């Protein structure tokens, strides 16, 4: 289950336009700009930041504009690892690929199943021409983390 | 010669006899002297650069 | 957007000599800089591995 | 606690500063201003009304500090 949480510190400079309303705009962009995208400090896709709080005060610097502060944010966070043998929605079946949830999109570059099954262009039937076009294995291990629309390349050895 | 400033006592005068000291002593500076804190780009810590403002949330 | 961050502190002290080494991006060996017509001439002073100048 | 219970006046030139660049940020003015277009004004009417919520932090020259209010602080 990809269930997880992170407690996490961040540092967050609010603009002087919301400081009657800051909850408000503690998230407005600074939060909220990268709405389940791919984190590289710590592999994490930004679900929604369940609370955003200030230990204490805030420290205007000088000629900046801007109140500079911490937010002690929990990730709510789906972390499909290596590992792990996921699931993908079977749509479109290709040679270069074969492409959860309706939101995560899975890849499968070519060799990387069983080399026993061949294939037919309109359907591929494997070992026992089981016709297999649903949730099943997918375990991926080699993560892309880089391009804007990510990938979750799976595997089934 | 007595003073606890790199950056300052280099930009008077000697500054490269002031700079081999501050070099073969690893001597650190504080960045508190008005030169020390003009030469990094910092607010001096005098007149109205001594206190923070510290907006409360 | 500022870089927010600030400064405590400078200290001189003496680079290790391979320590330099890593903070180089080639070794220069071309005594003649100026080019024919003015331009960087490769392996010289003035490179394009050491910045546009 | 044992400072001075005046306000400087460096410590209000960088108030009248901040609190201006603030309300030129689009900050909300607290002192309902009456058809003037300088942030700093601005800034002098909401100190002679008492309304800036800033905490003045007067550093100390051993790094201990004394934080005060800009409300608890006799402008002159």
């Amino acid at each position: 289950s990809c269930l997880v949480a992170g407690p996490h510190q961040r540092h967050i400079a609010l603009s002087p336009r919301y400081l009657n309303r800051k909850r408000t705009g503690i998230r407005e962009q600074l939060d909220a700009e990268l709405l389940r995208y791919s984190e590289s400090l710590l592999g994490v896709p930004i679900a929604y930041d369940n609370i955003k709080v200030v230990g204490e005060l805030g420290d205007i610097y000088d000629d900046q504009g801007h109140i500079h502060l911490n937010i002690e944010a929990d990730f709510v966070i789906f972390c499909p690892e290596p590992g792990q043998k996921l699931m993908g929605i079977v749509n479109k079946v290709s040679s270069s690929h074969i492409g959860v949830h309706g939101c995560f999109n899975a890849s499968i570059p070519k060799p990387e199943q069983l080399s026993a099954e061949q294939w037919q262009t309109m359907e591929i039937n494997m070992g026992d021409e089981l016709e297999f076009e649903v949730f099943r294995l997918d375990s991926d291990a080699a993560g892309v983390f880089c391009i804007r629309g990510k990938l979750n390349i799976t595997s089934l050895q | 010669r007595s003073n606890s400033s790199p950056l300052q006592q280099m930009t008077f005068e000697t500054s490269f006899q002031f700079l081999k000291q501050a070099t073969m002593l690893g001597s650190h500076d504080e960045l508190r002297s008005p030169s020390a804190c003009l030469v990094v780009g910092k607010v001096v810590r005098g007149g109205t650069g001594l206190f923070e403002l510290k907006q409360p949330l | 957007n500022m870089p927010w961050r600030r400064l405590q502190g400078i200290s001189f002290g003496m680079y290790s000599a391979e320590e330099l080494k890593k903070l180089s991006v080639k070794s220069i060996t071309n005594p003649r800089y100026l080019d024919s017509l003015g331009n960087p001439s490769a392996n010289g002073l003035y490179d394009l591995a050491l910045g546009p100048a | 606690r044992i400072t001075t219970p005046y306000m400087t006046k460096y410590e209000r030139a960088r108030v009248l500063g901040t609190r201006a660049l603030q309300i030129a940020m689009c900050a909300p003015v607290m002192v309902e201003l009456e058809g003037e277009t300088d942030p700093l004004l601005i800034a002098m009417k909401e100190l002679k009304a008492r309304k800036i919520p800033i905490i003045i932090r007067r550093y100390l020259p051993d790094g201990s500090y004394e934080d005060w209010g800009v409300d608890e602080l006799i402008i002159t």
